[PDB]
RNA sequence: UUAAUUGGAUUCAACGCCGGGAACCUCACCGGGGGCGACGGCAGGAUGAAGGCCAGGCUGAAGGUCUUGCCGGACGCGCCGAGAGGAGGUGCAUGGCCGCCGUCAGCUCGUACCGUGAGGCGUCCACUUAAGUGUGGUAACGAGCGAGACCCGCGCCCCCAGUUGCCAGUCCCUCCCGCUCGGGAGGGAGGCACUCUGGGGGGACUGCCGGCGAUAAGCCGGAGGAAGGGGCGGGCGACGGUAGGUCAGUAUGCCCCGAAACCCCCGGGCUACACGCGCGCUACAAUGGGCGGGACAAUGGGUGCCGACCCCGAAAGGGGGAGGUAAUCCCCUAAACCCGCCCUCAGUUCGGAUCGCGGGCUGCAACUCGCCCGCGUGAAGCUGGAAUCCCUAGUACCCGCGCGUCAUCAUCGCGC
């Protein structure tokens, strides 16, 4: 049952709406881009940060935002 | 020459890697060669008991479990360093022990 | 080998601890530590009135040292003490204040909101009492006062919050307090922040 | 002699020989690495002898 | 049944449970013997109280008493109150701890609204999840503790380390075989290659394709991968309830004992046996019994202790005794498994209870009642009625080992 967590889309929200550029579709790219503009300390927390974003934004660009 | 041997063993990792990289900085800064920290099997003593004062209900268990960490040092003998390594003062939870071959 | 050189040297701290728990009764002995040098130790204890602990005028840590030599291993003490770090911030000292209050006569309603209020005046982020015993009646009863935030379970409530649990001896009998507070800087897994541009 | 009365024996092994340093008991003695407590003692006490439970 | 066979627990959740494998002690139980009143006052006291002994009776044994006479130098249970001490009563007077509902998904709060009120709403409906975990609609909008996150191990890669750990490729010497072209075994010089030990980083996210579901939550299948859909196994048990267990681990109020129910010492009991029951061990044989050879482990422990090596003994064991305060020395060349020979379906070469005699170890003491060895005797048992228990993968079953308890004794508990 890997239903995403509270606190995971309620910062995931809050900074892909803060830098709608800095985050292109790659995983590998955002895993990257997420430690540095954030103060997490953990390890499977920017993963799951990081693919929730990357489903935020090709799910928005392709037009319809649910 | 002579080959002093440094023992270090304690309970609290990190409070150990800091004299650690004391005594190598200091083999360094002055002309000495030395072996670098290496990392001796852990000791942890365990104890295994029951849990309810009385000798009602389930049987449930506790294991409680120590940890000691040692390591170990060569290095050769220059008063001008088997001095420096006397001004070190280790922390109150780590033992240390010198001697030669 | 060396393990019984270090579970030796640990269960003395535990024997002093535990008797000056008591002798100190008064005064709120907060804890000790001791710092093992060349031709003898020394010996710190984080009192909450120097005066009453120190004796009149020095009469009292001669029996102490003599007591805590002889009795105790130590073979060369030096005694002296200090003031508290902390004493808010403590629960094994509130726990004290509180069982001392009622055994004085207080009821026990206005010494929990007066401990509470002092607490998270102090600058807590959360805390918990809980007392028990024959309080106003002849069957026993419980109850709870709490204030804010105050992790149960998992690891960060094990090593973060500060719990201490004390014995309030009366005229019907005795009476369980147990406090825990948390400092000031809790920092669960879930505060997770945007350090921004 | 009204001290040779209420004076006891010098065990040296048995059930009898030792008790716990704290408490007080004779029976459920721990000796491993040498600490001499109860199994009652042990158990309340031991987060500050520097034991942890990890499982 | 007994002088005593001390007590607590009775469906799940009492019965190898109280860490309870009790020779003395542990000990709370029956027989016997002897000691103990800080402190205030009373008969008395330096014409010498309290208080102590060589020898001998009483006694199981004792200057414990008495016989005998020596000593010691101030107080006094022969009297009153009090006070130590209590495994004595009460868990239905309490604290602390622990089992069970239950690792279940619950339990509340601030303000607003609905009811005269107890109360309600949020916490309801629809689908989804291991989950009051989510996504939509809604007199509700937000929060807190529990769940998840957090901590410890396992499986794959990289860097830093090389002694007390490992020895592949080079270099010497010694020794063996088809007599050597070839192959093998030890040393010692050197090196951290490989294994190993342990600090720090990497790696997995429903991320990528196809199909359900709305297009959302989410669920199926396929790749590539050391690993896949909480990665696998553990730690952490909410507000409350259970008049659940524990006063016999410590702490503790009230009531009884107080020259005794307090403190010591010797001998007995908890080990008694027409009987009903719970959990286990060995078998009822060939999917085997015996005899001789051949193979391969891991966790852990040792200074009151672990014992290599040599020598006596048929065996248990005995006399010496290096090295070890530990990756160095020791426990420590495991058993089920394989090859060769005897037995051939029988109460037997199956099964080894029950008993006789002889040799040893620990101990202050082995009869009641310890453990170990050699020869002999050889009981029930031929697959189990109605009923009932445990297990989903390196898991169940089968075989051995290490710690604990411990002066000796493991059919047990906890780990490998
Ligand atoms: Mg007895
Ligand atoms: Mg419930
Ligand atoms: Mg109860
Ligand atoms: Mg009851
Ligand atoms: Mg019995
Ligand atoms: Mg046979
Ligand atoms: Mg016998
Ligand atoms: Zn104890």
């Amino acid at each position: 049952g890997k239903i995403r967590q509270g606190f995971i889309k309620r910062v995931a929200r809050e900074l892909f709406n803060k830098y709608p550029n800095e985050f292109t579709r790659d995983f590998e790219h955002n895993k990257k881009k997420v430690e540095e503009l954030t103060n997490v300390t953990s390890k499977k927390i920017r993963n799951r940060i990081a693919g929730y974003i990357t489903k935020l934004v090709r799910m928005k660009e392709e037009g319809k935002i649910l | 020459m002579q080959k002093a041997r440094i023992k270090l063993a304690s309970t609290n990792v990190r409070s150990l890697e800091e004299v650690a990289n004391q005594i190598k900085q200091i083999a360094e800064r002055t002309g000495v060669r030395m072996s670098g920290p290496i990392p001796l099997p852990t000791k942890r003593i365990r104890i295994v008991t029951r849990k309810s004062p009385d000798g009602e209900g389930s049987a449930t268990f506790d294991r409680w479990e120590l940890r000691i960490h040692k390591r170990l040092i060569d290095i050769e003998a220059d008063e001008r360093a088997m001095r420096q390594i006397m001004r070190i003062r280790v922390p109150e939870d780590v033992t240390i022990e010198i001697e030669l071959i | 080998a060396i393990e019984r050189y270090f579970i030796r040297e640990a269960v003395k701290e535990m024997l002093i601890d535990e008797f000056l728990e008591k002798e100190l009764r008064r005064a709120g002995y907060g804890g000790l530590d001791i710092k093992k040098t060349p031709l003898g130790t020394k010996v710190i204890i984080f009192a909450a009135n120097p005066g009453y602990v120190i004796g009149r005028g020095g009469r009292r840590i001669r029996e102490l040292t003599r007591i805590l030599e002889r009795q105790f291993g130590l073979e060369n003490p030096q005694i002296d003490v200090q003031e508290i770090k902390n004493p808010y911030l403590n629960a094994k000292v509130q726990a004290v204040r509180i069982a001392q209050a009622l055994e004085r006569g207080i009821h026990f309603r206005r010494a929990a909101y007066a401990a509470m209020r002092a607490i998270m005046s102090n600058g807590a982020r959360g805390v918990e009492i809980r007392i028990s015993g024959k309080l106003t009646g002849e069957r026993a009863k419980s109850v709870r006062f709490y204030q804010g935030y105050l992790a149960k379970v998992g690891n960060p409530a094990e090593t973060l919050v500060s719990k201490g649990y004390a014995q309030a001896l009366l005229k019907l009998g005795v009476i369980g307090v147990k406090v825990a507070i948390m400092p000031p800087d809790a920092r669960l897994p879930d505060e997770i922040e945007i350090i921004e541009k | 002699a009204k001290a040779d009365y209420n004076k006891r024996k010098p065990r040296k092994f048995g059930k009898g020989a030792r008790r716990c340093i704290r408490c007080g008991q004779y029976g459920p003695i721990i000796r491993i690495h040498g600490l001499m407590l109860c199994r009652h003692c042990f158990r309340e006490v031991a987060p500050k002898l520097g034991f942890r439970k990890y499982e």
